[PDB]
RNA sequence: AAAAAUGAUGAA
RNA sequence: UUAAUUGCGAUAACGAACGAGACCUUAACCUACUAAAUAGUGGUGCUAGCAUUUGCUGGUUAUCCACUUCUUAGAGGGACUAUCGGUUUCAAGCCGAUGGAAGUUUGAGGCAAUAACAGGUCUGUGAUGCCCUUAGACGUUCUGGGCCGCACGCGCGCUACACUGACGGAGCCAGCGAGUCUAACCUUGGCCGAGAGGUCUUGGUAAUCUUGUGAAACUCCGUCGUGCUGGGGAUAGAGCAUUGUAAUUAUUGCUCUUCAACGAGGAAUUCCUAGUAAGCGCAAGUCAUCAGCUUGCGUUGAUUACGUCCCUGCCCUUUGUACACAC
């Protein structure tokens, strides 16, 4: 099943070339040893809970 | 000589004053049941004050209800306002406040612009645009 | 539930409406859920109200319109068109009559099928634009929350209100279709192939 | 000839609210000091003169908008009393910006 | 109990006296309608040309029950709405004159309204009493 | 006749009216006397009545063709 | 923002050197007290100079500072 | 509910004033293709031919068209305004007429040429095809006038 | 260009009193749709219905009406 | 690490 | 760190000034003060109407007695980021919650430095230098015409492309104004008229009357039924009125008739972050008449984001310069 839940715990920085996109550290739901960052769309908070199609790439264009 | 109360509710320009006093359970709006108040879509919301707390406090009670200014949907708004400041007014002055802030925390509970009134203001127009905020288009060639 | 006798009469079935608060004084927000993690406390259906219109404030912070109960989101995405700027007691109508529409065709809670089509229409991945060179790019992101259920709202609306453009449907009856559909997953509705091709995007962009 | 009545209602109007106070009060303390009966300054509502004009005397230059505006303040004051002490009251509690017209009523 | 013409709902109301007009047949109509267009602002006659004026006559008559007293320019006012002028914008226009001077007559013809020295029309004693009692008929239909 | 008089009433502290500065450097001007001269002695006649502040401005074709403004200051003032 | 300028920050610098016994750490009492103890034109900049006296009280409790 | 089960004698686009009435559109808003009769003049012609409004053109039965085409063509002696006619005080014969299907375009060509021939400004802007009733010419009416 | 029947005859009405029926949610858009026929005698047809009783209103609106089938 | 040329004469 | 040359501080500078802030106006709170027939409310208070256990009303300081919740306006109060928690290297501050009418500088404005621009205005001025003209006048008046002219290009806008609608009936609610005897201004009411309008009166120099400006979007019920169709109303014909000395090159209004393009608009490109955008009308300016314009005002009231420096630009610092008319 190609659905993984994972939690942002900590919110990084804005990044993108006009900002509109966020740098954030998720630990999975499966299990909560394994953190990962992802660029993030929208507005996100701690503690929201994405949905990863994908779940191994390291998000790139850092700050 | 009966127990009686008078409040107010306000939305942006309107502003109903309600008369509570010791009656039979009359609720009126301009002279007309409430059960007639207009839009029948937004009727609910001058019923909220009577299902929130419950009609058997107000089996004991008549108010009046004036409203005047603003338009059809902050009437509305105001009437509820007045209806529940009533009943708020009526239970701090003849009644313990026990109750009264039984009624409170079921009022502010639901929604907070039951008993306090909300307070958006518009904005003045300012020269140069249609609006507070809006400027007329601008070319450059 | 002894009904009471009262100078100016309340009929019965707003007496009834003492015993809980009741969306129309049909619908019940009790038992409705999202079905899809990640989205409760995004899709908010846990305060009743009785009717999809209030003057609340959910414009002045950040995540404040989290709160607004999902009913009136969606009436409020309605009154967009240019010519139906305002007209929040047409929306609220449409509304009311989008949700019996919704109950008669499918014999479910109409608050738990629009629930259901937010939860399926929201896209959880997306692109955004990259490169300052002369060829653009989009790159693969993710897709908050509250990112997913704004956009699910504005497809479904923007796909109902096209399909009731110029045709003897009804925006309400296009509407209900529109949930309908979106609630189980039909691929012919605007708003679940939108949701698909942007993922499908995103999928080959990432 | 035993101390008529009158039915009398002085007004006044002015631009200058401190002014136009001072010569209330005057009136009013007049009135407290003569132990008379009366219906207490009624004070209308302001009257804001608007005038709204281009700032340029030409039609150059980005379109600014100047509002100016006068404030009209009026009151009123009902009274009752004989002729030999409204007119000491119609000599005295005056002061220039401030007009007082005097009017013979029944009200 | 005790009912007034307030306790029921407008239209309601307006189509139940206008019905009772329709059968008793003493409204005397003017003869010019089914010409007439009711206002300068509107485009067409009235679709419903067998009762329009009875319609008219009975939403005065409840407007006149409502207020003190009220004028030909005032009936104009009120029926009045916004004109449709081509591609310019939309502004109010009152409505025919005439038309809500001859309503006002035939409601003096039958006694529903009198001269009201301070004003323009007002209520009647018989007026009270037959639209009182239709909206009593109308509340326990 | 009889309703309007007119009296005439002698103006305490002279170098505080700015008309009446302005007006008796106008007529110094007038007299063929020089911009800086007349600028400065309305400076310090101002400063001397008192005057937290003073300001001379003299603008136009002051010495060419070309107009230019000039500006004479003492003191503390305010804009805003 | 919120940042205080000079205008109250030395005011309030003023009314501690020289009534810091009179002076208490409510609000309410200080802004009393700041109407006979100053001449403050507005009675915006007087509740400013008063909270910020009662800010700096409030810091002067738990160790000296600096100036 | 005017709920009709009507048997095989309806009738489609049917001849008025040698015009192409429809049958399907109801009769008020099919009357007025015919040149010279509009919405108002359509709805009091069949309401003083005391038809029923709520009815097709097709259901209507040949003498009620006659007598519709009647009124039609000779208004003023069934109890019209006049003020709600066409062509009232001719520059003629002084008649208050109402032009109708053909004769709006004959008559409409009458007021032009005597226009022309009198050689009157109005007249002689038509004859140059541009704007007559005043309005500027410098930016509008470009594609056609 | 769509055509709809203005005029009832035999075929459609008995075609309305089978096929209506069985529709579990009927307004006008869907006699109009799935019986090819105007939105006047829609509304008629709706009207008609309801007072015999074999089509139930939930919801009676100017714009938008609300029927089921009856039980 | 995509592309981006030019701007008449005199003039406190 | 702040919106801020706003502060904490650092310090060959010390102490100051302007600007920012402070200030002023306006909006929101006050069941606390002082009142009010030019604002209201109550009194089986007075009188009278309708319907029957009493509700809705009509006249009420000029037919009375009380009161100030609503309205008004003087004096004041109120917020100071208050309290609590977190965080910064203490600090300046920042974040969140609570309480509160209000916690973005509470919202919006007014005012606003130095130095400039060959920026606009000589067509506002009996502000004005110089030049020109000055009786066949470029002075000042009268009549008529023009400024509006039409192969075409551009800018601000209005009306639309419809069913989240058009039309009909009914419902039915604002705020900001303005108004005449130095004369014909705002006009209720009655009558006539299909309308536009006409006519007899009336009130108002105005919290008093127009006016509750019964505005329009809006709501309900009905007709229409996806058809350039009852969408849209351009163009044109005929007639009736009003303003004015004069309406033709249609002043405008009204009635009937004709019923164009337009089915949402290429490249492009504007404005906007909450009572805001947008929709909707109203008053004022202009004004004899003419508002598709503007200045304000209220009614209905979203979506989205609380960010970045990619584009266009702004501020400060460092750096390079063959620029200084300043890329």
């Amino acid at each position: 099943t190609p659905v993984t839940l994972a939690k942002v715990i900590k919110v990084l920085g804005r990044t993108g070339s006009r900002g509109g996109v966020t740098q954030v550290r998720v630990e999975f739901l499966e299990d909560t040893s394994r953190t990962i960052v992802r660029n993030v769309k929208g507005p996100v908070r701690e503690n929201d809970i994405l949905v990863l199609m994908e779940s191994e790439r390291e998000a790139r264009r850092l700050r | 000589a009966v127990p009686s109360v008078q409040t107010f509710g306000k939305k942006k320009s309107a502003t109903a004053v309600a008369h509570v006093k010791a009656g039979k359970g009359l609720i009126k709006v301009n002279g007309s049941p409430i059960t007639l108040v207009e839009p029948e879509i937004l009727r609910f919301k001058v019923y909220e004050p009577l299902l929130l707390v419950g009609l058997d406090k107000f089996s004991n009670i008549d108010i009046r209800v004036r409203v005047t200014g603003g338009g059809h949907v902050s009437q509305v708004y105001a009437i509820r306002q007045a209806i529940a400041k009533g009943l708020v007014a009526y239970h701090q002055k003849y009644v313990d406040e026990q109750s009264k802030n039984e009624l409170k925390k079921a009022f502010t509970s639901y929604d907070r612009t039951l008993l306090i009134a909300d307070s958006r203001r518009p904005e003045p127009k300012k020269f140069g645009g249609k609006g507070a905020r809006s400027r007329f288009q601008k070319s450059y060639r | 539930f002894t009904p009471v006798v009262l100078a100016t009469p309340i009929p019965e079935e707003v007496q009834q409406a003492q015993t809980e608060i009741k969306l129309f004084n049909k619908w019940s927000f009790e038992e409705v859920e999202v079905k899809d993690a990640s989205l409760v406390d995004y899709v908010q259906v846990r305060q009743p109200i009785f009717v999809a219109h209030t003057a609340g404030r959910y414009a002045n912070k950040r995540f404040r319109k989290a709160q607004c109960p999902i009913i009136e989101r969606l009436t409020n995405s309605l009154m967009m068109n240019g010519r139906n700027n305002g007209k929040k007691l047409k929306a609220v109508r449409i509304i009311k009559h989008t949700l019996d529409i919704i109950n008669v065709l499918t014999d479910q809670n109409p608050i738990q099928v629009v629930v259901d089509a937010i939860t399926n229409t929201g896209p959880r991945e997306d692109t955004t634009r990259v490169g300052g060179g002369g060829a653009a790019r989009r790159q693969a992101v993710d897709v908050s929350p509250l990112r997913r259920v704004n956009q699910a709202i504005a497809l479904l609306t923007i796909g109902a209100r096209e399909a009731a453009f110029r045709n003897i449907k009804t925006i309400a009856e296009t509407l209900a279709e529109e949930l309908i559909n979106a609630a189980k997953g039909s691929s012919t509705s605007y708003a679940i192939k939108k949701k698909d091709e942007l993922e499908r995007v995103a999928k080959s962009n990432r | 000839q035993q101390q008529q009545i009158i039915k009398i209602r002085i007004t006044l109007t002015s631009t200058k609210v401190k002014q136009l106070e001072n010569v209330s009060s005057n009136i009013v303390k007049n009135a407290e000091q003569h132990n008379l009966v009366k219906k207490g300054p009624v004070r209308l509502p302001t009257k804001v003169l608007k005038i709204s004009t281009r700032k340029t005397p030409n039609g150059e230059g980005s379109k600014t908008w100047e509002t100016y505006e006068m404030r009209i303040h009026k009151r009123y004051i009902d009274l009752e009393a004989p002729v030999q002490i409204v007119k000491r009251i119609t000599q005295i509690t005056i002061e220039p910006g401030v007009d007082v017209e005097v009017v013979v009523a029944s009200n | 109990p005790g009912v007034s013409v307030r306790d029921v709902a407008a239209q309601d109301f307006i189509n139940a006296y206008a019905s009772f007009l329709q059968r008793q047949g003493k409204l005397e109509v003017p003869g010019y309608v089914d010409i007439v267009k009711t206002s300068s602002g509107n485009e067409m006659p009235p679709q419903d040309a067998e009762g329009w004026f009875y319609k008219r006559a009975a939403s005065v008559a409840r407007h006149i029950y409502m207020r003190k007293q009220v004028g030909v320019g005032k009936l104009n006012k009120l029926y009045g709405g916004a004109k449709s002028r081509g591609v310019r914008p939309y502004k109010h226009i009152d409505a025919s004159g005439s038309i809500n001077r001859k309503v006002l007559q035939a409601l003096e013809k039958i006694g529903i309204v009198e001269i009201s020295p301070k004003g323009g029309r007002r209520i009647s004693e018989n007026g009270q009493r037959d639209l009182d009692r239709i909206a009593a008929q109308t509340l326990e239909e | 006749p009889g309703t309007i008089v007119l009296y005439a009433e002698r103006v305490q502290d002279r170098g505080l009216s700015a008309v009446a500065q302005a007006e008796s450097m106008k007529f110094k001007l007038l007299n063929g006397l020089a911009i800086r001269r007349a600028a400065y002695g309305v400076v310090r006649y101002v400063m001397e009545s008192g005057a937290k502040g003073c300001e001379v401005v003299v603008s136009g074709k002051l010495r060419a063709a070309r107009a230019k403004a000039m500006k004479f200051a003492d003191g503390f003032l305010i804009h805003s | 923002g919120r940042v205080r300028t000079k205008t109250v920050k030395r005011a309030s610098k003023a009314l501690i050197e020289r009534y810091y016994p009179k002076l208490t750490l409510d609000f309410q009492t200080n802004k009393r007290l700041c109407d006979e103890i100053a001449t403050i034109q507005s009675k915006r900049l007087r509740n400013k100079i008063a909270g910020y006296t009662t800010h700096l009280m409030k810091r002067i409790q738990k160790g000296p500072v600096r100036g | 509910s005017l709920v009709v089960q009507e048997q095989g004698s309806f009738q489609h686009i049917l001849r008025l004033l040698n015009t192409n009435v429809d049958g399907n559109i109801k009769i008020v808003y099919a009357l007025t293709t015919i040149k010279g009769v509009g919405r108002r003049y359509s709805n009091l012609v069949c309401k003083k031919a005391d038809v029923d409004l709520h009815k097709r053109a097709g259901e209507l039965t040949q003498e009620e068209l006659e007598r519709i085409v009647q009124i039609m063509q000779n208004p003023t002696h069934y109890k019209i305004p006049a003020w709600f006619l066409n062509r009232q005080n001719d520059i003629t014969d002084g008649k208050d007429y109402h032009t109708l299907a053909n004769n709006v375009e004959s008559k409409l060509r009458d007021d032009l040429e005597r226009l022309k021939k009198i050689r009157a400004h109005r007249g002689i802007r038509h004859f140059w095809g541009l704007r007559v009733r005043g309005q500027h010419t410098k930016t509008t009416g470009r594609r056609r006038a | 260009r769509a055509q709809h029947a203005v005029i009832l005859d035999q075929e459609k009405y008995d075609r309305i009193l089978k096929e209506v029926p069985t529709y579990r949610y009927v307004s006008v858009s869907v006699l109009v749709d799935r019986l090819k026929i105007g939105g006047s005698l829609a509304r008629i047809a709706l009207r008609h219905l309801e007072k015999e009783g074999i089509i139930k209103p939930i919801s009676k609106h100017s714009k938008q009406a609300i029927y089921t089938r009856a039980t």
